[PDB]
C-alpha cells in the first residue's frame, strides 16, 4: 500500500525501487493574446525517475513537440509519463528492473498500472510523503539540459554526487529532500546559501557544491532556518 | 399455463415466485404454484422463517420438463426435482388443483414487469453460468461466489459470469493504453460483443440475470457483475444506437422493481454517478436518469 513515515527505511533496503514525479512533465507560461484572451505556451519538461538507494536519476526530457496537435494535455501528460516509465523499465536488464515504482501523485497510479500490465510483479504504490521533487528544475544543471533540448532525450545523473562514499542512502536522501524543500520554499535564498562562498565549487561531473562534512552541517542548518522562517511568514505564527 | 407442485411444506418459509412472494406456515397444506406463464424463465426462491440468512432458489423454464419442490430434512432445504413420468405428474397436479391447495401466479394482465426484467434471459445461458449439467434447472443462493471473486474457492458451486476487468491485457491493446482505458469501445465491441457474447442479446441476458441474482438473493458477486456490464457500455464512446435505447429500457425496469429499502446495498454510488453524469452515455439513458433522480436522489 501507501509509502509513509511508518515504512520510510524501506526506501534504503536492497529491493530495487524508483520514485516517479510527473510534476515537471507538462510546463506552460500563461499569456495574453493580441485580442486580450489568454493562451498557454508549452516549454520543455521532464520526468523525474529516481532510485533513492543509489541516487541514479533517469531524467527523461519532454520536448514541446510531443504536445503538438494534442488535446487535454494535463491528462495526456500522465499517460506519456507512464509510457516513458514503462519504456525505461523494458530497456533495463531484468536484474536492474524495479520491484516497486512509487508515484509522488495519486493521479499517476491508473496510467502507470495500465502501462505496466506486462509486469504484474512490479508493485505500483502511492505515497503519503509530500516530496519536494517539483523543485528538481531549481537544480541549475538539470534546468539547463531540459531547456536546451531540441528533441526527446534521456540524461542519466547521480543526484547524490559522490555523497554515498561518506554517508548512507538514508542520510543522502534526507539531505536531498532538505535541499529541494528549501529550493521549493524560497529558491533565491536557497541558491544564495549554496553558492555564497566562491571557494566551494561544483565539479564538472556533479550537481551540488564540493562541501566538506563540516560545511554540509552548516549548509543543512542554513536550509532548516530558511524553511522555518518561511513557514512563520506563510502562516503568521 | 404450467405448474410447480410441492410435496409438502414442513418448515415455515417465505416463498418467492419471480417478483411475487407468499408466507407459508410450518405444515400448512400448501401444494404449489399454478398458472405460471409459459414463454419466460422463472425463479422460485426461499427464505426460511428460522434463518433469514441463505436466500436460495431455482431458475427453471416449464417448457424444458415437469418440475416440483420437495423438502429434504437432511440437507434442510426445499429442493427442485424433475418428474420424468408425465402421467404421474399430470395426476399429482390435477389432484392438488381440484383440492385448491395451490397459489395462482398473480400476474395482472396489463403488467409486463417480468417480461421486461427477463427479455434477453435464456435458460440455456443460465445453465452455462450455473454449471450442474444433470439438472435442467439452476440453483443460486446468497453466498455463491463468482469465478472473478475466486481469482482474487469451490469451482463446482461458482457463478461463471464473463470476467470483466478494466485493467487487464484483455481490456487494453498494447500501444493503445490511454485510448482503451478512457474509451472502452474496443473492449465492448470487439472483445466482448464480437468475441465472447457473439451479440448484444447474450450480453443483455447476462446483465439481466446478474441483476435478478443480486435482487432476489442479495448475491454480492452478481451485483458487481451487473454494475461492471453497465459501466463497460457507459464508458464506451461508440455503442450501437439500438443497444443504448435497449439498455435504457432494461435499467428503467430494474430500478423500478428494486425494493426502495435495498437501494443502499444494491446500487453502487460511483458507477451510477459516473454512468448518468460523466460517461460518454451520460445523455443516452433518459428513462433511467429520470427514474433514478425521482426514486433515489440521495445516491446521486
Amino acid at each position: 500500500g501507501a509509502m509513509n513515515s511508518s515504512n520510510y527505511a524501506e526506501l534504503f533496503n536492497n529491493d530495487i525501487k524508483l520514485f516517479v514525479d510527473d510534476t515537471n512533465v507538462y510546463r506552460v507560461t500563461v499569456h495574453k493574446t493580441f485580442e486580450g484572451n489568454v493562451a498557454t505556451k508549452a516549454i520543455n519538461g521532464c520526468i523525474f525517475t529516481l532510485n533513492p538507494k543509489t541516487g541514479h536519476l533517469f531524467l527523461k526530457i519532454i520536448h514541446t513537440s510531443v504536445w503538438a496537435g494534442q488535446k487535454r494535455l494535463s491528462q495526456l501528460a500522465k499517460w506519456k509519463t507512464a509510457e516513458e516509465v514503462s519504456a525505461l523499465v523494458r530497456s533495463l536488464p531484468k536484474e536492474e528492473q524495479p520491484k516497486q515504482i512509487i508515484v509522488t501523485r495519486k493521479a499517476m497510479l491508473d496510467p502507470l498500472e495500465v502501462h505496466m500490465l506486462d509486469f504484474p510483479n512490479i508493485a505500483i504504490r502511492p505515497t503519503e510523503l509530500r516530496l519536494p521533487f517539483s523543485a528538481a528544475m531549481s537544480i541549475d544543471k538539470l534546468s539547463d539540459v531540459v531547456m536546451k533540448a531540441t528533441e526527446p532525450q534521456m540524461v542519466l545523473f547521480n543526484i547524490y554526487d559522490d555523497w554515498l562514499d561518506r554517508i548512507s542512502s538514508y542520510t543522502a536522501f534526507s539531505r536531498l529532500t532538505l535541499l529541494l524543500r528549501a529550493l521549493k520554499t524560497n529558491e533565491e535564498s536557497a541558491k544564495m546559501i549554496l553558492l555564497s562562498d566562491p571557494t566551494i565549487t561544483i565539479k564538472s561531473y556533479h550537481l551540488w557544491p564540493s562541501f566538506t562534512d563540516e560545511q554540509w552541517i552548516t549548509i543543512e542548518s542554513q536550509m532548516r532556518d530558511l524553511i522555518l522562517t518561511e513557514y512563520g511568514r506563510k502562516y503568521n505564527v | 399455463m404450467n405448474t410447480v407442485p410441492f410435496t409438502s411444506a414442513p418448515i415455515e418459509v417465505t416463498i418467492g415466485i419471480d417478483q411475487y412472494s407468499f408466507n407459508v406456515k410450518e405444515n400448512q397444506p400448501f401444494h404449489g404454484i399454478k398458472d405460471i406463464p409459459i414463454g419466460h424463465v422463472h425463479v422460485i426462491h426461499f427464505q426460511h422463517a428460522d434463518n433469514s440468512s441463505m436466500r436460495y432458489g431455482y431458475w427453471f423454464d416449464c417448457r424444458m420438463g415437469n418440475f416440483y419442490i420437495q423438502y429434504d430434512p437432511k440437507d434442510g432445504l426445499y429442493k427442485m426435482m424433475e418428474e420424468r413420468d408425465g402421467a404421474k405428474f399430470e395426476n399429482i397436479v390435477h389432484n392438488f388443483k381440484e383440492r385448491q391447495m395451490m397459489v395462482s401466479y398473480p400476474k395482472i394482465d396489463e403488467d409486463d414487469t417480468w417480461y421486461n426484467l427477463t427479455e434477453f434471459v435464456q435458460m440455456d445461458k443460465i445453465r452455462k453460468i450455473v454449471r450442474k449439467d444433470e439438472n435442467q434447472f439452476s440453483y443460486v443462493d446468497s453466498s455463491m461466489t463468482t469465478v472473478q471473486e475466486n481469482e482474487l474457492s469451490d469451482p463446482a458451486h461458482s457463478l461463471n459470469y464473463t470476467v470483466i476487468n478494466f485493467k487487464s491485457r484483455e481490456a487494453i491493446r498494447p500501444g493503445h493504453e490511454m485510448e482503451d482505458f478512457l474509451d472502452k469501445s474496443y473492449y465492448l465491441n470487439t472483445v466482448m460483443l464480437q468475441g465472447i457474447f457473439k451479440n448484444s442479446s447474450n450480453y443483455f441476458g447476462e446483465l439481466q440475470f446478474a441483476f435478478l441474482n443480486a435482487m432476489f438473493f442479495g448475491n454480492y458477486g452478481s451485483s458487481l457483475q451487473w454494475h461492471a456490464m453497465i459501466e463497460l457500455i457507459c464508458s464506451s464512446a461508440t455503442v450501437p444506437k439500438h443497444m443504448l435505447d435497449k439498455l435504457d429500457e432494461i435499467l428503467y425496469y430494474q430500478i423500478k422493481t428494486l425494493p426502495e429499502q435495498y437501494s443502499d446495498i444494491l446500487l453502487n454510488e460511483r458507477v451510477w454517478n459516473i454512468c448518468l453524469y460523466s460517461s460518454f452515455q451520460k445523455n443516452s439513458l433518459h428513462n433511467t436518469e429520470k427514474i433514478m433522480e425521482n426514486k433515489y436522489p440521495e445516491l446521486l
